[PDB]
C-alpha cells in the first residue's frame, strides 16, 4: 500500500532502481543515495497517480501539480522521470482519453506484423507517441491467439481465458479501462474416473500430495544433484519424473526386502534355538531314565550308590533349568516374529488406479505448459515462476476478445493481409503482403522499421511462411529452433440446460491410460450461458486435430454421460473444436521452455536486427527489425499480459531509436 | 539441501537407474526376484521350525522332579563328607553343584570344606583326577 503499492503493481522494486532506470538516469544511480530516494519516490508517486485513475492521460503538469515539496523542486527530474515512465508504457498505456490530443503531423512509418495483443499494444503506444503505425493482419479479425466464439448468447474463448492475478498485472489496469466481466476461479476440482464415479477425498488428497512431492523431487534432482544432462542430451522434466517414480518404486521394494530379511534373521535365530531345545530334551529324557534306574536300587545303599542318585538328580534339574531359560527365550522370539508379520511395509508405491489418477495431475502440467513433459526443460521449465502475480486467477465472462477489439479503436489495421516477405535494408524496410482471399493481389509497404509479432510457431515454419530478406542471423534462427512452441486445444460444448454442478467452475476426468492422459481431461463452467469447455492437453492435443469434430464431440458426450448418466446429457446445440497447431496464423498455442532451451532464448528473440550498410564503408546503421509477442518476454511468457508487456516494451525501444530519448541528459 | 521426506533420492541410485535405457526395469526386477527368494526362504524355515516345535511336544513336564526343601545344616555327618569327596571328583570345582548335591550344606561351607578337610581327604589329588577328564 501507499506509493510502494504502485511500484509492486508496476512489477518494480519500490526501494531500488532497476537496470532500466540506471540506463536512462546514470547520474542518479551513480550519485548520492539521497537523490536516488527522491527519484524513487517521484517514480513511485507518478506510478500511483496513473494507477488510481487509469482512464485518463497522466500529463506531466498534472503530475507536477499533485507532486509536493521537496520532491517537486527539481522540475527537470520530474519531467525526466515522467517521460521515461510514459516511453516505456508504465503510465499512459492501454486505452485512455488523452488530454493533449495527438500531433496532426506524425514522424516515422512503422509496419507492425500481426494484430495480436503484443501487436496492438505496440501500435497504440506508437500512435500515442506520434508515429505512423500500420498493422498487417493475416486473419479477418484482431486478437490473434485471443479468440472468442460468439453465437447468440453463447460465448467461449477458444484462446486465452484466464487473467492470472491482479497483483502487479498490467491486465489489472486494462480491466479498469475496458469493462471486463472478471469472475474468480473456485479452485475446487472434483476428479471422476473412467467409470464416471468420483474419486474419494482420501485418494484425491493423497495422490495430489504425492504429485507435488514428486515435482519438489525433480527440483531437488536438478539443483542439488545436477541431474541435467544424460547421454549428451538435456534432461527433460518428464524424463526426471520417470527416474523419480522409479526410484520411489525401488525404495518400496528395498524396504520390503530389508523387512523380510529381518524375519529370516529371526526365524533362523529361532530355528537354531529350537535345535538346542530339541537336543536338550533328548538329553533330559535319557537323564531321567538314568535317575529312575538309580532310584530303583532300594536302600540301604552304599554312598557311591547314594551319590549317583543325588548326582543324577542335581544334573537333571540343572538341564531342566537350561530348557526353561531356553523356552522363555523362545517366547520372546515367537512374539518378536509376530510383530514383524503385522508391521509389513507398503505393498506398492502406487496402484494402477492410483497412477492413472497421478497421470491426470501430469495432464494438468502438460496443459499448463501446452506440451508433453518429455519436451520441457528440467532445469528451466518453471523459470518464470518467481514473477507470478499475486491474487487468484480469474476468467473473462464476456470473452477475452473484447480486450483486443478495444485496443484496435483508432488503428490502421489491414486484415486479410498475409505478410510473405520482410525486406529490411540500411535505408529502410519494405514488407510484401498478399490478400488472403485471392492470393494474387499483391501489396508493398515501405517503412522505417518493422515490428514483428509473428507467433513463434509461424516463425518456426519450414518451409518459411514469411521469408526475411536478408535472412535472420543464425543467432536468431537458432533460438527459434531451440525454443518450444506447444499445443493445447479446446472443445466448446453449448447446451440449453445446465446439468452440472454450477458451483464448481472446473472438474476433471481421469483418462483410461497414460498415453491418453490429456484427452478431454478437464472441463470448465465459466459462463452465464450453459457452456462446458473441454481441454485437450499433452500428446492428445496433436492427435485430436487429425480427428473429426463429431468423433471428438462423441467422446465428449460419452465422458459427460458417464459422469452424469446417459439421461441428463442432451445433444449439444453448438460445437466448436479448436485446432491451433493446424491454424497457419499460429501453428501452435504458446511457447514453453524446451529441453535444451533456457530463458536466455526469449532474450535472444527480443533483440532487434540491424541490417548491413548499403554502401560498404558506410556507418553502422539503425536497427530496423523488432520483435514482440509472448515468445520475447522471458519473465512472463505464454500469457496475454506477457504479450502485452512486450508490445509496450518494443514501442518504447522503437520510439527511443526514431524519436530520440530526451530523458537521458 | 535435502529432498522431500519419504523420497529416497540417493546420489548413487540415480546413476544406477540412469545407466541404460532398460537399466531401471533391470534393478527393479532384480529386487522383485530377490524378494521372492527371501519369501521362499521364509516358508522353508517356517516349516523346519514348525517341525521342530512338534518334536518338543510334552515339553519336559513328565521328566521334571519335585524340588527338595531341606533346611541347610552346618554339621558334617560322615555320610555328607563322603557325598562331598565324590562331588569334587565329578565336578572338580563347581561350588553350586557340590552344594546342590549335598543339598543341606552351602557354597560357603562347601567352599570352606576343601581347606578344612584338606590333607585328610587328599582333595588336591582328587582335583587332579577331575582335571584329567
Ligand atoms: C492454482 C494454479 N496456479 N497457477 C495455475 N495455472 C498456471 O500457472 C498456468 C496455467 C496454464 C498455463 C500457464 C503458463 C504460463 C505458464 N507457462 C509455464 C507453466 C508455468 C511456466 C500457467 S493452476
Amino acid at each position: 500500500s501507499g506509493v510502494e503499492g504502485a511500484a509492486f503493481q508496476s512489477r518494480l522494486p519500490h526501494d531500488r532502481m532497476t537496470s532500466q532506470e540506471a540506463a536512462c538516469f546514470p547520474d542518479i544511480i551513480s550519485g548520492p543515495q539521497q537523490t536516488q530516494k527522491v527519484f524513487l519516490f517521484i517514480r513511485n508517486r507518478t506510478l500511483q497517480l496513473w494507477l488510481d485513475n487509469p482512464k485518463i492521460q497522466l500529463t506531466f503538469e498534472a503530475t507536477l501539480q499533485q507532486l509536493e515539496a521537496p520532491y517537486n523542486s527539481d522540475t527537470v527530474l520530474v519531467h525526466r522521470v515522467h517521460s521515461y515512465l510514459e516511453r516505456h508504457g508504465l503510465i499512459n498505456f492501454g486505452i485512455y482519453k488523452r488530454i493533449k490530443p495527438l500531433p496532426t503531423k506524425k514522424t516515422g512509418k512503422v509496419i507492425i506484423i500481426g494484430s495480436g495483443v503484443s501487436g496492438l499494444a505496440a501500435a497504440r503506444q506508437l500512435q500515442s507517441f506520434g508515429m505512423d503505425v500500420t498493422l498487417l493482419e493475416a486473419r479477418d479479425r484482431v486478437g490473434g491467439r485471443v479468440a472468442t466464439f460468439r453465437k447468440g448468447n453463447y460465448v467461449a474463448d477458444l484462446g486465452a481465458m484466464v487473467v492470472t492475478g491482479l497483483g502487479g498485472n498490467p491486465m489489472a489496469v486494462v480491466s479498469k479501462q475496458v469493462n471486463m466481466e472478471l469472475a474468480k476461479i473456485k479452485q475446487k476440482c472434483p476428479l471422476y474416473e473412467a467409470n464416471g464415479q468420483a474419486v474419494p477425498k482420501e485418494k484425491d488428497e493423497m495422490v495430489e500430495q504425492e504429485f507435488n512431492r514428486l515435482l519438489e523431487a525433480t527440483s531437488y534432482l536438478s539443483h542439488q544433484l545436477d541431474f541435467n544432462v544424460l547421454n549428451n542430451k538435456p534432461v527433460s522434466l518428464g524424463q526426471a519424473l520417470e527416474v523419480v517414480i522409479q526410484l520411489q518404486e525401488k525404495h518400496v521394494k528395498d524396504e520390503q526386502i530389508e523387512h523380510w530379511k529381518k524375519i529370516v534373521k529371526t526365524q533362523e535365530e529361532l530355528k537354531e534355538l529350537l535345535n538346542k531345545m530339541v537336543n536338550l530334551k533328548e538329553k533330559i529324557k535319557e537323564l531321567h531314565q538314568q535317575y529312575k534306574e538309580a532310584s530303583e536300587v532300594k536302600p540301604p545303599r552304599d554312598i557311591t550308590a547314594e551319590f549317583l542318585v543325588k548326582s543324577k538328580h542335581r544334573d537333571l534339574t540343572a538341564l531342566c533349568k537350561e530348557y526353561d531359560e531356553l523356552a522363555e527365550t523362545q517366547g520372546k522370539l515367537e512374539e518378536k516374529l509376530q510383530e514383524l508379520e503385522a508391521n509389513p511395509p507398503s505393498d506398492v508405491y502406487l496402484s494402477s488406479r492410483d497412477r492413472q489418477i497421478l497421470d491426470w495431475h501430469f495432464a494438468n502440467l502438460e496443459f499448463a505448459n501446452a506440451t508433453p513433459l518429455s519436451t520441457l526443460s528440467l532445469k528451466h521449465w518453471d523459470q518464470d515462476d518467481d514473477f507470478e502475480f499475486t491474487g487468484s486467477h480469474l476468467t473473462v465472462r464476456n470473452g477475452y476478445s473484447c480486450v483486443p477489439v478495444a485496443l484496435a479503436e483508432g488503428l490502421d489495421i489491414k486484415l486479410n493481409t498475409a505478410v510473405r516477405q520482410v525486406r529490411y535494408t540500411a535505408s529502410g524496410c519494405e514488407v510484401i503482403a498478399v490478400n488472403t482471399r485471392s492470393t494474387s493481389q499483391t501489396f508493398i509497404y515501405k517503412c522505417d522499421a518493422v515490428l514483428c509479432t509473428l507467433p513463434l510457431g509461424v516463425l518456426k515454419q519450414q518451409p518459411p511462411a514469411v521469408q526475411f530478406v536478408p535472412p535472420l542471423p543464425e543467432w536468431k534462427t537458432s533460438a527459434v529452433q531451440r525454443m518450444g512452441f506447444g499445443n493445447l486445444n479446446k472443445v466448446v460444448l453449448c447446451f440449453d440446460r445446465v446439468f452440472w454442478d454450477p458451483s464448481v467452475n472446473l472438474f476433471g476426468h481421469v483418462g483410461s491410460t497414460t498415453a491418453s492422459r490429456g484427452e478431454l481431461f478437464l472441463f470448465w463452467n465459466l459462463y452465464k450461458a450453459p457452456i462446458l469447455l473441454a481441454l485437450v492437453a499433452g500428446e492428445a492435443a496433436g492427435i485430436m486435430e487429425n480427428i473429426s469434430d463429431d468423433v471428438i464431440v462423441g467422446r465428449c458426450l460419452a465422458i459427460l454421460k458417464g459422469i452424469f448418466g446417459s439421461s441428463a446429457v442432451p445433444q449439444p446445440k453448438e460445437t466448436v473444436v479448436s485446432r491451433w497447431r493446424a491454424d497457419p496464423w499460429a501453428r501452435g498455442s504458446y511457447s514453453y521452455v524446451a529441453a535444451g532451451s533456457s530463458g536466455n532464448d526469449y532474450d535472444l528473440m527480443a533483440q532487434p536486427i540491424t541490417p548491413g550498410p548499403s554502401i560498404p564503408g558506410a556507418p553502422q546503421p539503425i536497427p530496423r527489425l523488432f520483435f514482440a509477442g509472448e515468445h520475447t518476454i522471458r519473465n512472463y511468457p505464454a500469457t496475454v499480459h506477457g504479450a502485452l508487456l512486450s508490445g509496450l516494451r518494443e514501442a518504447g525501444r522503437i520510439a527511443d531509436q526514431f524519436l530520440g530519448a530526451m530523458y537521458t541528459l | 539441501r535435502k529432498p522431500p521426506k519419504g523420497m529416497f533420492l540417493s546420489q548413487e541410485d540415480v546413476e544406477a537407474v540412469s545407466a541404460n535405457a532398460t537399466a531401471a526395469t533391470t534393478v527393479l526386477r532384480q529386487l522383485d526376484m530377490e524378494l521372492v527368494s527371501v519369501k521362499r526362504q521364509i516358508q522353508n524355515i517356517k516349516q523346519t521350525n514348525s517341525a521342530l516345535k512338534e518334536k518338543l511336544d510334552g515339553g519336559i513336564e513328565p521328566y521334571r522332579l519335585p524340588e527338595v526343601i531341606q533346611k541347610c545344616n552346618a554339621r558334617w555327618t560322615t555320610e555328607e563328607q563322603l557325598l562331598a569327596v565324590q562331588a569334587i571328583r565329578k565336578y572338580g570345582r563347581d561350588f553350586q553343584a557340590i552344594s546342590d548335591v549335598i543339598g543341606n550344606k552351602s557354597v560357603v561351607q562347601v567352599k570352606n570344606f576343601f581347606v578344612n578337610y584338606r590333607r585328610r581327604f587328599n582333595i588336591d589329588e582328587v582335583l587332579q583326577e577331575w582335571e584329567a577328564e
